[PDB]
């Protein structure tokens, strides 16, 4: 697959797309709470991630959401964060796009410099109101009073039990309507104009690269095709083998950390 | 509109 043949075409790329996935949220730490292990009390992201969940128990919910926003406060951007936003930055002030199009909802691009992002699943860090519907920034800890201190992951923790008064409101005094995560939930669909804009972003792009993910599972697979049907050359940077006789074009195999910074130089 | 991961 070759570190030199990815080179030359990172060297003549003009319009970079980067996709990335829950690998390189995972390699700073940030926990997915999905499959092996990972639970939250007694539940997974499956089981609460939802907008019937949301309508059962919006304390409990909002407790998980809580917990994940606390825990962002102690987990960093690792170098594949860095090395793609340093890279965006220099490659900009040359007149070259690096666009990022993300599944994560941690903000870690952000926080690594980056600024051409979609965020195509929301953000932990946005509410939207239920009444309204308006979508505001939030950093803050806690997001509200009531939730201070609580979404403790231990299985034994007594349920919070937040009356949805307590919870947290619009600002804008005459709607007060509960505010849920600005996050794409199972069972929702995308934003079409954020997908609209991957699109052109995705048919201007000469060189694409998915990171900690593959191009075979969602999200790539939605538009992967489309820029391989181009030419344009895909590279992945992933944990993932690949079979001994099938050699896949660009397979930078091992943790984002170590393989996309010297790559991306 | 897409179903985020298209269902399953
Ligand atoms: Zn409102």
């Amino acid at each position: 697959s070759d570190l030199t043949a990815f080179r030359e075409h990172f060297a003549k790329a003009k319009h970079i797309a980067i996709i990335t996935g829950a690998g390189v949220s995972a390699e700073s730490g940030v926990p997915t709470f999905r499959g092996p292990g990972g639970f939250w009390r007694k539940w997974q992201a499956q089981d609460l991630a939802t907008p019937e969940a949301f309508s059962r128990d919006p304390s409990l919910v909002w407790e998980f959401y809580h917990y994940r926003r606390e825990v962002m406060r102690s987990k960093m951007p690792n170098p594949a964060h860095l090395a793609i936003a340093e890279c965006e930055a220099r490659l900009g002030q040359q007149g070259r796009s690096v666009v990022i199009i993300t599944q994560n909802i941690d903000e870690l691009h952000h926080r690594a410099g980056s600024k051409h992002v979609y965020e195509i699943h929301g953000s932990l860090f946005k509410t939207r109101c239920m009444s309204c519907g308006e979508v505001k920034a939030n950093h803050k800890s806690p997001i509200c009073p009531a939730l201070d201190g609580k979404g403790a992951p231990d299985p034994n923790t007594k349920e919070a039990r937040i009356p949805v008064e307590l919870l947290p409101r619009c600002e804008r005094k005459s709607c007060n309507g509960l505010l849920r995560p600005h996050v794409v939930w199972f069972g929702e669909t995308l934003d079409s104009d954020i997908l609209t804009a991957v699109e052109r972003e995705l048919e201007k792009c000469d060189l694409c690269l998915v990171v900690g993910t593959s191009s075979i599972v969602y999200p790539a697979a939605m538009f992967a095709p489309q820029v391989a049907s181009r030419g344009v050359p895909v590279a992945e940077f992933n944990m993932e083998c690949t079979p001994a006789t099938q050699r896949f074009k660009y397979h930078f195999e091992g943790p984002c950390g170590s393989t996309l910074p010297p790559a991306l130089e | 509109x897409v179903l985020k991961e298209y269902g399953v």
